[PDB]
């Protein structure tokens, strides 16, 4: 069969939009003392399932739990 | 007024050809053309099948 | 003390993976920790950040965890299961962990013997 | 009582959607305590096409194995099954839903896969358009030994045979007890006076080209014995020849 | 040195692209195509036009 | 379970059918 020729044409699509990459997060959670207390920086979550473990993000006003949807003042 | 000479010639594209192994000659070439129709004999209804039939 | 140290805890490892129960990494290794499910933590001596080792020691203390200390955490990422295989068995990815919590134990009879006859002479 | 009221209000949104941010209160619904009853007054088979993406792409995330397993086994896979039968091809919103069923393999393979083939209903196109998200996702060594047992062990349908032949085409290193249920599988049409597919052959193709290094001479021997019972003028010369240059261990 | 060795591959190619095809130009999309063949006209035939 | 098995050379993992 009569062949279709395929025509070049050169659009960049390399730039794309990828989310910042945050290096070693951990130690934002706790400061460790020199005698070797354990201080919690961020507010725990107090929720049915997700407790005991899982911070809370700091917002310039509230804190907000990252996997129940849990708001505050 | 038309006329080129030799155009479908030189408007195929040179195709080359492929490497397959030697063909036997002479006894063992009309051998070969004898245990092809007489010996290996495959059962058919009525024979409408030719020896080069493509599809 | 039939099996060795660097030898019943691969059964444990194994058992672990078989079971579910292998918090490894950064985050699994702390959060499961803190949630007192965890029952042992394993650390890499090969580090960059003495502060991550601090905190470790710190979760060690507090919930009376006992701390093993293994050379380099390359060699951890065969003991834990980070390596995709062949078909032969030949890994072709290198990932190693530097921290390895356990959960969860299968009921052994000799490793969770070794590892707790070295537990006792330990502490 | 008022919630009532507001499901039965997202009952038209969800029949109607198309785009958009979706309302809070369906985004909440793994979170929920009495979540089926909640999920019956929103009307899951009145459902458009796009609204059955978000709706799989919001039970995949919410963690529970067996809560997002029974969503995909009584709203998700009847709705692909019902538009195979109808449409001849599938919608491109329940095919996306598909892929992001992938993200929970546990609970895609008992809830969308294992369930499809034991009805022993599914159909050859219902097969391929299943099949073929299979191969686009990469799925974990564990999970995709342990699909590939059970259909190994599963009634015999041509259907069947497809899934097996893409678990193959994957080519992970596999565990030593599921290729005792591959050999076995295939050794089981030894004896069968059936006529078998071409897909049947191809999966036996498959199964050489990739594993003859993990083939003992018992069970290797005994495959030659197969092709010898049920042959392919094709096929079965190239699985012949795949056996007799293969490299053990 | 490789810079001609290069472009004999790009000539290659050129040639293969004239033989395969008879002379398919593609129509560059940021000129404008009555302007990069401003001189050029279409024949009914070849042979008698 | 079936009859003829593995039998040569390693055993990366145990595998978790159950
Ligand atoms: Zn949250």
């Amino acid at each position: 069969a009569k062949k279709r020729k395929k025509k070049s044409y050169t659009t960049p699509k390399k730039n794309k939009h990828k989310r910042k990459k945050v290096k070693l997060a951990v130690l934002k959670y706790y400061k460790v003392d020199e005698n070797g207390k354990i201080s919690r920086l961020r507010r725990e979550c107090p929720s049915d399932e997700c407790g005991a473990g899982v911070f809370m993000a700091s917002h310039f006003d509230r804190h907000y739990c990252g996997k129940c949807c849990l708001t505050y003042c | 007024s038309l006329a080129r000479a030799g155009k479908v010639r030189g408007q195929t594209p040179k195709v080359a050809k492929q490497e397959k192994k030697k063909k036997k000659t002479g006894r063992a070439k009309r051998r070969m053309q004898y245990n092809r129709r007489f010996v290996n004999v495959v059962p058919t209804f009525g024979k409408k099948k030719g020896p080069n039939a493509n599809s | 003390g039939v099996m060795d140290v660097n030898t019943a805890l691969q059964e444990v490892l194994k058992t672990a993976l078989i079971h579910d129960g292998l918090a490894r990494g950064i985050r699994e290794a702390a959060k499961a920790l803190d949630k007192r499910q965890a029952h042992l933590c394993v650390l890499a001596s090969n580090c960059d950040e003495p502060m991550y080792v601090k905190l470790v020691e710190a979760l060690c203390a507090e919930h009376q965890i006992n701390l093993i200390k293994v050379d380099d955490n390359k060699k951890l990422g065969e003991w834990v299961g980070l390596c995709k295989i062949d078909r032969e068995g030949k890994p072709r990815k290198v990932v190693g962990c530097s921290c390895v919590v356990v959960k969860d134990y299968g009921k052994e009879s000799q490793a969770k013997d070794v590892i707790e006859e070295y537990f006792k002479c330990k502490k | 009582p008022r919630v009532l009221e507001v499901y039965r209000g997202v009952r038209e949104v969800l029949s109607k959607y198309r785009s958009g941010k979706l309302p809070k209160a369906f985004k909440i619904i793994p979170a929920l305590s009495n979540w089926e009853q909640i999920l019956y007054v929103t009307e899951p088979e009145a459902w458009t096409a796009a609204a059955m993406y978000q709706a799989t792409r919001i039970f995949a995330s919410n963690l529970k194995e067996r809560m997002a397993q029974r969503f995909y086994n009584l709203v998700l896979l009847p709705r692909v099954r019902d538009d195979v039968a109808e449409y001849k091809r599938l919608n491109f919103h329940l095919y996306m839903a598909l892929k992001k069923a992938l993200f929970k393999p546990g609970a895609w393979f008992k809830g969308i896969l294992i369930p499809l083939c034991e009805s022993g209903t599914c159909t050859l196109r219902e097969a391929i358009i299943v099949g073929s998200i299979i191969t686009k996702c990469s799925i974990p060594v564990l999970h995709s030994s342990a699909a590939m047992l059970k259909i190994a062990e599963m009634e015999y349908s041509g259907a069947n045979s497809i899934f097996l032949r893409l678990l193959l085409d994957k080519k992970y290193a596999l565990p030593y007890r599921v290729l005792d249920a591959l050999v076995f599988h295939f050794l089981g049409f030894r004896t069968e006076k059936r006529e078998l597919p071409v897909l049947w052959h191809q999966c036996l193709l498959t199964l050489v080209q990739r594993y003859k290094a993990d083939l003992a001479t018992d069970q290797k021997e005994a495959l030659l014995e197969l092709l010898r019972l049920q042959p392919h003028p094709q096929l079965s010369p190239e699985i012949r020849r795949e056996l007799q240059s293969a490299v053990p261990r | 040195d490789e810079e001609a060795e290069a472009k004999m591959l790009e000539k290659y190619k050129q040639e293969r692209l004239e033989e395969m095809f008879p002379d398919e130009v593609d129509t560059p999309r940021d000129v404008a195509a009555r302007i990069r063949f401003q001189k050029y006209r279409g024949l009914k035939s070849f042979r008698t036009s | 379970s079936s009859v003829m098995r593995r039998n040569e050379q390693l055993t990366l993992h145990d595998e978790r059918f159950e």
